[PDB]
């Protein structure tokens, strides 16, 4: 419990504080119903007519999708560093070829993206 | 190499610097002397009025901002020297475009424009 | 809001003292502009006078962050529903500087093309005359809108200044029949 | 919010490095599948879920119920059975100790690890990376196709500007008061 | 020996603790109005003006005008957005970036009302990943904030920030992997205590600017700012935010900041430790003075981040991706190997060898980057060739 | 029959008074008896649209603070099931606006009383 | 199809310079359609001169292309001098002052541009530097001609009036300051990463596009073309100038802007020129049928016709009084005819077709404004890249809308 319910107060004071603000934002100040005010801002420019196509209605691809797919692996991947860098000096030289060898696996996958073209696109 | 990063030493020396921004309102900058601001309607030494109502600075106008409407000079209600003066003279300040067409059109200096803005 | 349901007593003078001085600081104009008279608006941001000095250097991009939509420039006959748009997509408490004389009454555009003032599309508060308007006169112009927010009631004060104001606009005569001294 | 609460749960049980990395790696996750359903699926479009299998909904529901019905029975009470405080693992460090078992007990599967990771790259570059054959035209490249971008029908016509219509979807009126085609774009409505 | 020390953390009694709380959080609402303060005034004076001075003495109180403002604003729910999402993100935003100040060590023990506690609201074994794990969590509220507007600009800027996080989140884990080596223990204050020697900046520069990069990634801040982009989504994500809601996500950002300011000096500035020309003094490390050395070093970040802010234009997302990708995760990944072998050799008495690694290392890191900078980029190119328009004769 | 209650804004009074003669209190004996709100300002028109109770709001497009064009839109935004609006254009060329603001009717300046009180039936009828 | 959205960057928006409204088909980020939408800020200034006398429709063209007001002045001059057969008699001293207004009004230009554009792309401070710099060039402005925009002090025939006493100082200092502020300036942007990032290889426009799409200015000239209506078809007495056609080979948004700093300082050295050949005379051409009249003084009751002159036309010079009064009322009369005359403007070829049919008012006067042609290189410098490059490459483009719309 201790070590944590510091953490829980600053929490239970941001989370009050937070939802306190939203509250404060949706009932001080004027309000007046319009219903060009509450449509979509689009520089200016009336809104597109309701319907659904091409866009609400369909998907907006994302160009580094890749990048995103192996943003997971590597993410994941890498926080193996952390509990070997933590107990470094206890684990002693046979953790540090062991931890030096799967980051050389994890280099062979990056150069073979990145050398294949895989970090092009966003 | 260090060209690149050029940008920061000016910034960081401009920091250093006293900023230029002129005081205005507290302490208001100095506008030219030629600036085209208000238009003034002047007076001879003696009082009376430069203004004959000839409308040739309203002639001028590209903006037909000024209203102008000229009216005798009676012995028993003068305003100016001369047989007309303007009685009526109005500028639409929403119209004024400040060109300057008016005072340059004036055959009398009874319009100047002034450095007030 | 709430603070239009507060009593009219001191209380509510009090809340109407402080909005008055924190809106008339902190007054973010919309990130708009129509001719030179943005560049003088610009200008004015730029170094040699400074917009920022007034808490109104962001220029919100969006409308909703916008407090002042100050037209600055002309505006068209296509863009009148574009500036009434962006005017409706702010959110209240709202104001409209109409900078430059093109934007008050047309200017010297008086044809077809010029909607001749914004306030045919949205509520002005200020005009500023100037083809374009020094930074100078801007400044001016946004103390004087300072000063009128400041003065702003609220609520039940708000109600009674409505009334008022319209009791009083209802007599006034039109300029056109101020003949004096006319022939 | 799954993620984020068992890793709350992780914290509570005596793994700390467990619940803040199941934050970080989920959060993470999370984000990429929410960047795939706006890919894939749709911004913000609201699936059917009519049982498109007739008679597949209730026999999942029914499948499901009894499998977690079995598996809870099986569990029955375990901890009546003694319940270990962690407090001596975890004396010297909770990330101490479990660097100690991954890179001694388990650094044959940490290696692996590195395998599945280099599996994962080889699949996302075989079957989602795209090649040259379809590589997207450069600006540079469009612009040069007998100048393709600019002169060849110029700039298409902006969409019409009508009074109480000024939207992307409204065609432009050709002189003979009918609506330009190139006005709008093919794909709009 | 073991951080957190369980002699100084888990023993504040409930009001105590409490206490802490609150001052940490006036102290980042307390922060947050002085950095938009100040960060206005400095980029004034960096662009020769003088900034807010109005309103107020000196223009001391135009943020808290700013915020009573938002606060006195129309509280907009445009129609088509995800109404309870929409109104969420900004909690979601706000919560984490507190919640990730508690394990910050603003000093060391100080005796307050006869209780002995440290001058930091809490310490984790896992601290400084809890940082990263609240900073993570932080996102989504911008991206949701963007995705539940149900408008373009909005969208676009929620992609940019799950983007931007692509982009730095790699490297920023990738940065503490050196600081935990040296440090041997993800406690902060088990951090700050390993740099009473020397200050890790000098030891881990190639993870110290990996990790500054990944900070300004992080908080959506200049020459990054993907998120906003206000001279390319008008508003970015925070489109269709109005009042209080726009202010929760700028709240957001600007504790974010401090936030990672504050680890920053934590993790390579020696924390609250008090730098060389007062260092000598005695008592400045005791005390209240931590303090005030915490709080120096988190602003000479801010201070950074209002220079960047006022010289460098923002990337395209795509570029500063590439900079993630290409050279940050790359850089941070070599010198988490270097690091360790250097570590291992100085431990078994290799010594001259280390030091030749690492310099060479670092020789040719800088060269390699320099040719992603200039070779890689190149700067020629071949003529277009004419078509039918009957082009001129060039010089 | 119920008073029919028109709006009548315009910061000119004269143009009020003009909107008043051609709309007597009967425009025409078979339709009801007509009474008039007088609003000079736009915050006033706007606060009488909300309290709702009207059959018709006869707006100036050329009122000096607030023009009765951007009154219209903002009354057909903000105000639901609200009345038919006629606008009061300065100019030919402000038809286009006038079109814009979606008002029911236009009717340019100089009032006409008899073409104003043709729309002002035919958007009653 | 079916994925990409269709989003208006319309006419508010920061970079779009609130009346341009680019509608941008975008698949994902990319955009693969540009359709560009002008006439926000369309004002019947073309039509409206018509109903104005020569010497007047002056205020109206320097209000088309704000930016460029001595541009718009100049060229809308050289027609109506031309219709009257007149330019070989514009006195050499307002020639002069017509090159060094020129030139100055080209760096305030290319300031602007520079500004609006680094603000665009995130170049924060550069806003502020370059219009810093613009606060001295329209001190100097102001000084002159008593505005410090929309100025009509180019008139036909000559000048408005003469330059003040402290003029020549005041832009002897601008030359001596000029180049070391802007310095600052380039600082910011030219070598640096993300500057040139952001803009090398951006918004690439081949020649053969500009000469379909009828580019012209630095955008033609990054092209490596040194086309410059100053060199080639001069005006104003530029042939006596000894100055270098800035022109670039990348065809890219960064070439433009390296066109725009170095035609900075050629305008410069061009200035100083002009200050070294600016001697005493006449700024209105000597025909007293043509010649404006007005002889503006300052006094202590501010700006006004001189004493001088009122004492001239009211006092003893009937002729006088007569040419005063109808050279301002109705102004001069043009011969009938069509004249296109072009100048080389900050953005291109500001070309001006003046028809006059004999009467004291323009019966005709359109602007090929180079804006205008300019944005028709949106589709092909924007489709293909990110938006974020669209802004560059629009920025790059530097229209100034009000030389679009006219
Ligand atoms: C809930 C609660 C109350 C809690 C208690 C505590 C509390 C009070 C709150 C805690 C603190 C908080 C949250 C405070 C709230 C405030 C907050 C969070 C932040 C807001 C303040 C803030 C972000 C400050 C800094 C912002 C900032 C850096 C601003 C500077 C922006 C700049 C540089 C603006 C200048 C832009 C500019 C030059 C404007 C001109 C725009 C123009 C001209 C538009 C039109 C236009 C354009 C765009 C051309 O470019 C152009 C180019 C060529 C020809 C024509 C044109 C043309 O017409
Ligand atoms: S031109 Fe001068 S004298 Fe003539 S009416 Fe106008 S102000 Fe009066
Ligand atoms: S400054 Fe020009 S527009 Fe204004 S009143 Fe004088 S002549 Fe008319
Ligand atoms: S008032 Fe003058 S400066 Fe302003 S937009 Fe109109 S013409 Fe331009």
């Amino acid at each position: 419990m201790a070590l944590y319910t510091p953490i829980l107060i600053l929490g239970a004071i941001a989370a009050v504080f937070a939802v306190v603000s939203v509250g404060i934002a949706l009932v001080i100040g004027p309000r007046r119903f319009n219903r060009s005010k509450l449509e979509a801002y689009e520089c200016g420019i009336d809104p597109l007519p309701p319907v659904a196509a091409g866009l609400t209605g369909q998907r907006i691809p994302i160009r580094y999708y890749l990048i995103a797919m192996l943003f997971i692996v590597f993410d994941i991947e890498i926080v193996f560093l952390y509990p070997w860098a933590v107990a470094f000096d206890s684990l002693g030289l046979f953790a540090v070829i062991e931890m030096l060898l799967f980051m050389l696996t994890v280099f062979v996958a990056y150069a073979y993206v990145w050398r294949r073209g895989g970090l092009n696109w966003d | 190499f260090l060209d690149a990063l050029a940008g920061f030493a000016v910034t960081l020396g401009s920091m250093f610097k006293k900023p230029i921004t002129e005081g205005y309102p507290e302490k208001p900058g100095p506008v030219a002397p030629r600036y085209h601001g208000r238009h003034q309607l002047n007076r001879y030494p003696d009082g009376l009025e430069k203004c004959i109502g000839c409308e040739l600075c309203a002639w001028a106008c590209p903006a037909d901002a000024i209203y102008v409407e000229g009216a005798d000079n009676t012995a028993d209600e003068r305003y100016s020297p001369g047989e007309r003066y303007g009685r009526v003279y109005q500028i639409n300040y929403l119209r004024c475009i400040g060109c300057g067409l008016c005072i340059e059109a004036c055959p009398t200096r009874a319009l100047t424009m002034t450095t007030e803005y | 809001g709430l603070e239009e349901r507060l009593p009219g007593g001191i209380l509510l003078s009090t809340v109407e003292t402080v909005a008055g001085y924190v809106r008339k600081g902190s007054l973010w104009p919309a990130t708009f502009g129509l001719a030179c008279c943005a560049i003088e608006m610009m200008s004015t941001a730029g170094p040699r006078f400074d917009i920022a000095r007034f808490g109104m250097e962001r220029f919100s991009a969006t409308p909703r962050q916008a407090d002042l939509m100050i037209v600055a420039g002309r505006v068209s006959q296509k863009m009148a529903p574009v500036l009434r748009q962006i005017y409706d997509q702010m959110v209240e408490p709202k104001w409209v500087l109409a900078m430059g004389v093109c934007a008050s009454s047309g200017g010297m555009f008086n044809n077809y093309a010029v909607v001749q003032g914004v306030d045919h599309v949205v509520p002005v508060d200020i005009y500023l005359p100037g083809c374009p308007p020094r930074p100078e006169m801007l400044l001016h112009a946004i103390l004087k809108l300072h000063d009128k927010i400041q003065q702003m009631p609220l609520g039940v004060n708000r109600e009674e200044a409505i009334r008022e104001a319209e009791q009083a606009a209802l007599a006034v005569p039109p300029t056109i029949e101020l003949k004096g001294l006319l022939r | 919010c799954t993620m984020i609460s068992l890793a709350v749960l992780y914290i509570a049980q005596d793994a700390p490095f467990l619940g803040v990395v199941q934050i970080v790696v989920y959060t993470g996750a999370v984000m990429m599948l929410f960047l795939f359903v706006l890919m894939l699926i749709g911004v913000d479009l609201t699936e059917s879920l009519v049982e498109t299998i007739k008679g597949h909904r209730i026999a999942a529901l029914i499948a499901g119920a009894g499998f977690g019905i079995l598996v809870i029975a099986g569990i029955g009470n375990v901890s009546v059975a003694g319940f270990s405080g962690l407090a001596a693992a975890n004396s010297g460090g909770n990330v101490e100790g479990l660097a100690a078992l991954i890179f001694t007990r388990y650094l044959w599967a940490f290696e692996l690890t590195s395998a599945l990771l280099i599996t994962a790259a080889l699949g996302a570059m075989v079957l989602a990376h795209r090649e040259r054959f379809e590589r997207r035209k450069t600006q540079r490249e469009l612009a040069i196709e007998r100048f393709q971008t600019g002169g060849h029908p110029t700039p298409l016509p902006n969409p019409g500007v009508y009074a109480r219509h000024n939207s992307v979807d409204v065609p432009a009126r050709l002189p003979d008061g009918s609506e330009s085609p190139l006005s709008v774009s093919t794909i709009l409505p | 020996m073991t951080h957190p020390d369980p002699t100084l953390f888990g023993h504040d009694p409930w009001w105590l603790m409490l206490a802490k709380a609150v001052a940490i959080f006036v102290f980042l609402l307390l922060t947050v109005l002085s950095a938009i303060l100040i960060e206005r005034k400095l980029l004034g004076r960096m662009q020769m003006r003088f900034g807010p001075n109005r309103v107020g003495p000196a223009g001391l109180l135009q943020s808290l005008a700013d915020g009573i403002k938002l606060a006195l604003k129309e509280g907009l729910v445009p129609a088509g957005v995800d109404k309870p999402i929409y109104l969420l993100a900004p909690v979601i935003s706000v919560i984490p970036a507190f919640v990730a100040f508690s394990v910050i060590p603003l000093g060391g023990a100080v005796s307050v009302f006869g209780h002995r506690t440290p001058l930091q609201l809490t310490d984790l074994p896992v601290a400084v990943l809890f940082i990263l794990a609240a900073t993570s969590i932080g996102v989504y509220g911008i991206v949701l904030a963007g995705w539940a507007s149900g408008s373009t600009y909005p969208l676009l800027g929620g992609l940019r920030s799950s983007a931007q996080v692509v982009s730095y989140e790699i490297a920023m884990g990738l940065s503490f992997v050196a600081v935990f080596l040296y440090a041997g223990t993800m406690s902060t204050s088990g951090i700050v205590a390993a740099q009473d020697r020397t200050w890790f900046v000098f030891l881990l520069l190639p993870s110290f600017l990996v990790y500054v990069v990944s900070m300004v990634g992080e908080t959506n801040r200049a020459p990054f700012d993907l998120p906003e982009a206000e001279g390319e989504l008008v508003g970015g994500f925070h489109t269709e935010y109005s009042s209080l809601k726009f202010a929760m996500f700028m709240l957001a950002e600007y504790v974010n900041m401090t936030t990672v300011s504050a680890l920053a000096t934590t993790m390579f500035l020696g924390g609250w430790h008090a730098p060389f020309p007062f260092n000598l003094i005695d008592g400045a490390n005791s005390g209240w003075w931590p303090l005030l050395w915490f709080t120096a070093k988190v602003w000479t970040f801010m201070f950074l981040y209002f220079w960047l802010r006022a010289t460098l234009p923002r990337l395209r997302y795509d570029q500063f991706m590439a900079l993630g990708w290409k050279v940050l995760i790359p850089v941070s990944l070599l010198w988490i190997m270097v690091v360790a072998i250097t570590r291992s050799l100085r431990q078994h008495g290799e010594g001259t060898w280390a030091a030749w690694l690492l310099t060479a290392a670092v020789v040719v890191v800088v060269a390699l980057i320099w040719g992603l900078a200039t070779s890689l980029r190149r700067r020629t190119v071949q003529p277009p060739p004419p078509q039918s328009t009957g082009a001129y004769p060039v010089p | 029959s119920a008073p029919l209650r028109i709006l009548v804004y315009s910061d000119n009074p004269r143009t009020r008074e003009q909107v008043r003669l051609a709309l007597g209190k009967r425009i025409h004996p078979e339709l009801p008896e007509i009474e008039y709100v007088d609003v000079a300002t736009a915050p006033m028109a706007i606060s009488q649209m909300d309290a709702g109770g009207f059959d018709l709001a006869i707006l100036d497009g050329e009122a000096t603070p607030a023009g009765g064009m951007g009154v219209a839109k903002q009354v057909k935004d903000e105000i639901d099931d609200c009345p038919p609006i006629l606008v009061l254009t300065g100019r030919a060329d402000d038809a286009w606006l006038a079109k814009w603001s979606r008002a029911e009717a236009a009717v340019p300046h100089p009032i006409d009383p008899i073409r104003l009180s043709d729309a002002v039936v035919s958007l009653l009828r | 199809a079916g994925e990409r959205i269709v989003v208006n960057m319309g006419p508010q928006h920061p970079s779009t310079h609130g009346v341009l409204r680019l509608i941008l088909e975008i698949e994902g980020e990319i955009i693969t359609e540009a359709r560009c939408g002008i006439g926000y800020l369309h004002t019947g200034i073309e039509k409206n001169l018509e109903y104005r006398n020569w010497t007047q429709g002056v205020t109206f063209v320097t209000r088309m292309d704000y930016l460029s007001p001595f541009f718009n002045e100049t060229a809308y001059c050289l027609g109506v001098e031309k219709l009257l057969g007149i330019t070989d008699d514009i006195p050499e001293r307002a020639s002069v002052i017509r090159v060094m207004l020129m030139e100055l009004n080209r760096i305030s230009s290319h300031l602007v541009a520079l500004a609006t554009g680094g603000m665009e792309l995130g170049a924060m401070s550069a806003m502020f530097y370059g219009f810093r710099e613009r606060e001295e060039i329209l001190r100097v402005f102001e000084s002159i001609t008593g505005l410090r925009m929309n100025h009509a002090y180019i008139r036909p025939g000559g000048l408005a009036a003469d330059l003040p006493d402290d003029a020549i100082t005041q832009v002897r200092r601008l030359v001596e300051i000029l180049p070391k502020r802007l310095k600052d300036l380039e600082d910011l942007l030219n070598e640096n990463y993300i500057w040139k990032a952001r803009t090398v290889g951006v918004g690439y426009l081949d020649l053969t596009g500009c000469m379909a799409l009828g580019i012209t200015g630095p955008i033609l000239r990054s092209t490596g073309l040194p086309h410059d209506l100053r060199k080639a078809q001069p005006y104003c007495g530029y042939e006596n100038y000894e100055f270098d056609v800035i022109t670039d080979d990348r065809c890219d948004s960064y070439g433009r802007y390296i066109i725009r700093v170095k035609e900075m300082h050629e305008s410069v050295k061009i200035v100083e020129q002009c200050l070294a050949r600016l001697k005493p005379g006449p700024v209105m051409i000597s025909d007293k049928k043509l010649a404006w009249p007005a002889d503006l003084k300052l006094g202590p009751d501010g700006l006004g016709n001189s004493p001088e002159h009122i004492a001239k036309i009211m006092g003893r010079s009937m002729e006088g009084l007569i040419h005063h009064f109808k050279l301002v009322t109705e102004g001069i009369r043009v011969p009938p005819g069509q004249v296109y005359v072009a100048v080389e403007s900050p953005r291109g070829e500001l070309g001006v077709h003046m028809v006059s049919d004999g009467g004291t008012r323009p019966y005709r006067v359109h602007y090929r404004d180079p804006s205008f042609t300019n944005l028709q290189a949106v589709a092909a410098t924007c489709e293909g890249g990110m938006v974020a490059d669209a802004i560059a490459a629009v920025a790059s483009i530097d229209p100034v809308m009000g030389g679009v719309d006219r």
